[PDB]
């Protein structure tokens, strides 16, 4: 996009406000490759920070609510039941103790969706560029067309096609309100976090988080057995 | 100076020299700078990558060092100092001596010199025996060349930060205070 | 100048003649010739010392006996040095008059090297044309006629070869000789040579 | 240029990644030779080192598993039980020597000049196709079959589904080599292979080394023993 554009959409987002770049960073040329790439990696970091905030602060609802799985996550005579993984203690205490191979896919099939992106190939195929480079700033390709060897049921985003035949103007407001619902999320599920770890710091939520030990910024905590995470986690940090 | 090589987007595009060395400079004197600098740099390179992979846990030379007088690679220790004080003279004579014959013919047999219009940097025969760097173009060599440069530059930081570490102790972090 | 028409420029020294002290300017051309015959034959006999030399330090010798109460392995023993002297008396005569013989009939070509020839070129069978004198034409060099499948620009890369083996070779057996007798004068020679 | 079929292959491989060549090995002049020599030794290396990789991997699982013929045989003195490392190991030095001894022919069949010219083909450095392998149409004795399609099922081929057939090759020979390796790799460095772990037994010995332990010393023939 462009500055203006980029004011234009902030207008549209909250025509009260307009444009709010208090520390200019949309003029801020990082990566050297113009205004243009660099508001385009802005506003994907922004659609993304949301998209995830969104799904995390639903699945913190609704883990830490007691309404685990009723199948098992480990497969065996002794296996890791999604019950116990509840029982853990609190979402963050239900992550940490994950199986690491669990956290090890989860983090993968998720990295593997990100350079699914990123690839402009796919996003050729599929219509679109990269976000850097004109193309629409957040936008995952299609699963399907970017031709895996075997037929995939389901792309990621509407799998179903309900949003397949929508209005081009449904389609712009749909889009502001993913960015303003997910800069709102993102507060939602860092006040989670912050209220695990801090006590008392998000002062509406008062003993209805549960309390968290180690670094929620850590993905793999004591029981993994992988190189260089006891070493890493040997030292703690408030 | 400003047509040398060695500037990059470190420095800004233009010539560190804030000491007013290159106004000192004539073109020989240039071209010595330059000589000296890659071969500084060259030098630096082979030795914090030797001292990092002897020190760091590497699997060393296998074998003996001297079947006479029982000096074994392993017996040598992986302190770099200590090693090179255990390492027998007639293997540290031997060391220098084959330096000092390729810096003589270095000096001698680049018959169009660096400091009488030639290229600095140019020892003939310790380049590229198996012919890698023969097919890239000026533009990725001067690439290459600069890289080389930069690198060495690096190089050279690093083996002094090794030597101040064994010589002052507990002088630069991320070193630990033996070596 | 002759010094300016000779394969023994090499890139070592540059695209330029190595005459550091101008020997080769302050003497006329015959001077010249004698020089280029004797180095090749310095060069020669030091790479087939050097690798004799080598062979007695590695204690390879062959199978059988040097004379009837001497063995090879026996006169081996001690080691390349003394080797020569442990050779029996008869032995060494026999190899001195053998180079004798090699070196008259060498140098009994009229054409020569100082006085109108190729300096370095042996004449390929010495002992041809001695009148009253008969050899089985066993070739001197190239007896079985290697450089023959060599063309000529062929054979004069491997002219510029000779010159810098024998060079390197007129190094290294006086290495080895000055290693033995110093201690510790050339590093890279353990005590067995 | 040799270089623009590989461009051209390497989408046919893969066209999201492309060519990825991120050490140049294409550009870089081996043995002197140009770029179109290099390019083919590198295609033959992938597609052999592929090949022998798959093989690898289903021996593998018929070793360690347990598939073994009937008779005798070197079957008979590897132990029973014994894991895809050991079974190697155990049989016998002469069985080792006699099999790295029929690769090595047949792969000096693939790089004469006699078979491949017999075949009205070049070799892979100098004009051929990478990863050909010749019929034994200039062997001295008349030869019965020939290595690749030995009852000649793909007489009869289209170029285009030959083509593809080497496209996936390629493809096929780098995952197999993947999971060999990921085989031999869980057994020296545990917890390398994430999902291997309790699955691949670990081995004590330098896997690199062929003939190393030597194995037994035994004679298997039974009718003409003379040479014992
Ligand atoms: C190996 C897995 C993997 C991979 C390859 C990527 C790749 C990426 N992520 Mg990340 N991401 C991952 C796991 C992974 N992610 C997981 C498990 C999550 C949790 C759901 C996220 C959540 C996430 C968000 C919310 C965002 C990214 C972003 C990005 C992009 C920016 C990279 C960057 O500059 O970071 C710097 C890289 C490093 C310092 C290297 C560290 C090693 C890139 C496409 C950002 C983006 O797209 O910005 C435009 C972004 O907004 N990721
Ligand atoms: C042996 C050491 C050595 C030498 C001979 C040179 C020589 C040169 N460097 Mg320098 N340089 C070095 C080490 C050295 N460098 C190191 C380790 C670094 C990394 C910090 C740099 C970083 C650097 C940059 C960023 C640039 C240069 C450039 C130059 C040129 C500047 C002109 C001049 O008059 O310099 C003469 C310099 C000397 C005679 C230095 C002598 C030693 C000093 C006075 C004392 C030691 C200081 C102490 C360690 C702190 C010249 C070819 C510039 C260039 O490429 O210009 C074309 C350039 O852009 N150098
Ligand atoms: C240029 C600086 C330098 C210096 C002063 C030393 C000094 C020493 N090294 Mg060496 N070393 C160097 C570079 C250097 N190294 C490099 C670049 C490497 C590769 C990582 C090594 C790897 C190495 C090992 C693994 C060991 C030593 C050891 C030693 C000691 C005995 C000498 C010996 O056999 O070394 C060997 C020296 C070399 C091989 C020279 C490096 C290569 C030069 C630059 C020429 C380029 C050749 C090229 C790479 C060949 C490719 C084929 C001595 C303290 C031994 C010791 O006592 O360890 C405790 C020992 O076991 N070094
Ligand atoms: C004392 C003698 C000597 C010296 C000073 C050098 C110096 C060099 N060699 Mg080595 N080299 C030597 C002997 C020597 N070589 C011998 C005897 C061989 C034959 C086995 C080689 C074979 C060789 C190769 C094959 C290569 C080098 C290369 C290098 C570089 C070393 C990089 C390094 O430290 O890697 C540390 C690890 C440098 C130009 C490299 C080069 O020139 O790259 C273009 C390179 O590829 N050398
Ligand atoms: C003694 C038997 C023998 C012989 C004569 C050869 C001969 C050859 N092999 Mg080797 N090879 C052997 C056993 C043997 N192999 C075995 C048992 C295997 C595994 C089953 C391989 C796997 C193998 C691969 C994967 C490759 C070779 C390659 C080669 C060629 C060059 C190797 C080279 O330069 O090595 C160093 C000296 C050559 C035709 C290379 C080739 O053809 O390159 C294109 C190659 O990539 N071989
Ligand atoms: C059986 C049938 C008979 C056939 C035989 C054929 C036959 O003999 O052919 C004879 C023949 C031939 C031939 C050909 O005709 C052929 C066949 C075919 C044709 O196309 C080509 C030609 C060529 C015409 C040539 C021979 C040349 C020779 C022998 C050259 C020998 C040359 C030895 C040297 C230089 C020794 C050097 C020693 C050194 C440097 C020692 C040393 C050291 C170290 C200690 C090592 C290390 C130390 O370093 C430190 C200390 O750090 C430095 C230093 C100096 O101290
Ligand atoms: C906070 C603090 O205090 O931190 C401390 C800790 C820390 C950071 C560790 C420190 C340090 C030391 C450092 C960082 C030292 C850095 C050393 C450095 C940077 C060393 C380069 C070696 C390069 C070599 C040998 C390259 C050879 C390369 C070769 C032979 C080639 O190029 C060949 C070739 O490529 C060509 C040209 C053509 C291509 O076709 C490919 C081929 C292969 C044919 C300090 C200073 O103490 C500070
Ligand atoms: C992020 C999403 C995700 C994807 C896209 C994905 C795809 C595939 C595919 C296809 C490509 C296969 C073939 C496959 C196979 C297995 N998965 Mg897997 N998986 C994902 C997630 C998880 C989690 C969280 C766990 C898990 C597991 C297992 C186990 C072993 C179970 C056992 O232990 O009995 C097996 C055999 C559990 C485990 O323990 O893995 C070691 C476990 O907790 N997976 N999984
Ligand atoms: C955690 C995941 C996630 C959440 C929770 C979430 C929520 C919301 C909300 C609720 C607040 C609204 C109202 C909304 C609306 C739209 N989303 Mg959206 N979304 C998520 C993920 C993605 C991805 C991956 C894509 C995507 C898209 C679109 C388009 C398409 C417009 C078009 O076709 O032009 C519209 C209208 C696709 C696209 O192209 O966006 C440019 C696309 O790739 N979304 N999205
Ligand atoms: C290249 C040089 C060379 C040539 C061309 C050459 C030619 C001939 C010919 C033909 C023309 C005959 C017929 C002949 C005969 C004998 N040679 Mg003789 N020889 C050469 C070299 C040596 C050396 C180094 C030794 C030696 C010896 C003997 C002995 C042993 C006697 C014994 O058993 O004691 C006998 C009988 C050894 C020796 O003198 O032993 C005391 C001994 O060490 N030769 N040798
Ligand atoms: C153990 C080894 C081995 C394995 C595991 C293996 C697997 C597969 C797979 C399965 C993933 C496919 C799909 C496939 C396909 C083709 N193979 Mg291949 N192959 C092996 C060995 C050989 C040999 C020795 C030759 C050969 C060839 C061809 C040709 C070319 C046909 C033509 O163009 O005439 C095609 C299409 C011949 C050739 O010329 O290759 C350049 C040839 O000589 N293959 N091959």
């Amino acid at each position: 996009e462009s500055k203006a554009e980029l004011e234009s959409l902030a207008g549209k987002l909250n025509p009260v406000i307009g444009y709010w770049d208090p520390l200019n960073l949309a003029d801020y040329d990082q990566w050297s490759q113009g205004q243009e790439a660099a508001i385009g990696f802005l506003r994907h970091a922004e659609i993304k920070h949301g998209r995830v905030a969104m799904a995390a602060f639903v699945g913190y609802i609704v883990q830490s609510n007691g309404i685990c799985w009723p199948w098992a996550l480990t497969g065996g005579p002794n296996g890791v039941m999604h019950s116990d993984i509840l029982a853990a203690g609190g979402p963050a205490d239900q992550w940490d103790a994950l199986p690491t191979a669990s956290k090890l896919q989860i983090l993968l099939f998720v990295g593997g969706l990100e350079l699914w992106s990123e690839n402009s190939y796919v996003l050729g195929l599929s219509g679109e560029k990269h976000y850097m480079r004109g193309g629409k700033p957040g936008f995952f390709p299609s699963i399907k067309k970017g031709g895996i060897p075997h037929p995939v049921p389901f792309d990621l985003f509407d799998p179903f096609g309900l949003s397949k035949n929508a209005s081009p103007e449904k389609k712009a407001k749909g889009l502001l309100a993913e960015i303003n619902n997910g800069r709102l999320a993102m507060l939602g599920i860092m006040a989670f976090v912050s209220e695990s770890k801090v006590p008392g710091s998000v002062p509406a939520l008062a003993g209805k988080i549960a309390p968290y030990s180690g670094e929620v910024m850590a993905p793999f905590a004591a029981s993994d057995n992988l190189p260089f995470v006891a070493d890493m986690l040997k030292s703690p940090l408030f | 100076v400003s047509d040398m090589e060695g500037t990059g987007p470190e420095t800004g595009g233009k010539v560190f020299d804030p000491m007013g060395l290159s106004k000192i400079a004539s073109a020989e004197t240039l071209a010595w700078y330059r000589a000296a600098e890659l071969k500084h740099s060259r030098v630096a390179m082979a030795a914090v990558t030797g001292w990092a992979w002897v020190s760091s846990g590497g699997p060393l030379f296998p074998g003996y060092l001297s079947v006479e007088q029982g000096v074994t690679f392993e017996s040598l220790g992986r302190d770099g100092y200590a090693a090179w004080a255990a390492v027998p003279e007639a293997g540290k004579f031997q060391i220098l001596g084959v330096i000092g014959i390729l810096e003589i013919l270095s000096e001698s047999a680049v018959k169009p010199h660096y400091m009488a219009g030639g290229t600095p940097g140019k020892v003939p025969l310790l380049w590229d025996p198996l012919g890698f760097t023969a097919k890239l173009s000026p533009e990725t060599l001067a690439r290459k060349r600069l890289a080389e440069l930069k690198n060495g530059r690096l190089a050279m930081i690093g083996v002094m930060s090794l030597v101040s570490a064994h010589f002052i102790p507990n002088s630069v972090p991320l070193l630990p205070g033996s070596v | 100048a002759l010094v300016d028409s000779m394969e023994g420029v090499g890139e070592e020294t540059g695209g330029q003649i190595w005459d550091p002290l101008g020997i080769s300017e302050a003497v006329s051309d015959e001077a010249v010739m004698w020089f280029r015959a004797s180095e090749l034959k310095h060069g020669r006999v030091a790479m087939l010392a050097s690798v004799g030399y080598l062979v007695g330090a590695a204690k390879i010798s062959f199978p059988g006996e040097l004379a009837k109460g001497v063995t090879f392995a026996s006169v081996a023993a001690n080691g390349p040095y003394q080797a020569w002297d442990a050779v029996p008396q008869a032995g060494k005569l026999q190899i001195l008059s053998i180079i004798l013989a090699l070196e008259w009939a060498t140098e009994a070509k009229k054409p020569h090297y100082m006085r109108g020839g190729v300096p370095g070129k042996i004449e390929q069978l010495p002992f041809d044309g001695i009148q009253g004198l008969w050899a089985p034409k066993i070739k001197f060099w190239d007896p079985l006629n290697f450089t023959g499948a060599l063309s000529a620009e062929q054979k004069a890369r491997k002219r510029k070869a000779e010159l810098k083996n024998g060079r390197l070779a007129m190094i290294g057996i006086i290495s080895f000789i000055t290693g033995h007798n110093l201690p510790g004068s050339v590093p890279a020679l353990d005590s067995s040579f | 240029s040799a270089k623009a079929d590989l461009e051209a292959f390497a989408k046919e491989c893969n066209p999201v990644v492309g060519y990825w060549d991120p050490l140049g090995l294409a550009d870089l002049p081996l043995w002197g030779q140009d770029q179109d020599a290099v390019i083919g030794w590198l295609r033959h290396s992938e597609i052999k080192h592929g090949r022998i990789a798959m093989a690898g991997f289903v021996g593998y699982i018929a070793h360690a598993n347990g598939f073994r013929f009937g008779g005798i045989g070197p079957q008979n003195v590897v132990p029973e039980g014994a894991s895809a490392p050991e079974v190697w190991d155990s049989i016998p030095f002469l069985a080792k020597l006699q099999i790295i001894g029929a690769i090595g022919v047949l792969e000096h069949i693939s790089e004469d000049k006699n078979f491949l010219a017999a075949d009205g083909m070049k070799h892979y450095m100098r004009g051929g196709k990478p990863g050909y392998f010749p019929t034994f149409s200039a062997n001295v004795h008349p030869m019965p079959l020939n290595l690749f399609d030995p009852f000649k099922w793909s007489k009869n081929a289209s170029p285009e589904k030959k083509a593809k057939g080497l496209v996936t090759e390629t493809n096929n020979g780098r995952l197999a080599m993947l999971g060999l390796f990921g085989f031999l790799s869980e057994s020296k460095i545990p917890g390398s292979v994430p999902a291997l772990s309790g699955i691949i037994p670990s081995y004590d010995g330098d896997y690199m080394q062929p003939f190393l332990p030597t194995g037994p010393d035994t004679s298997l023939w039974t009718i003409g023993n003379l040479w014992a």
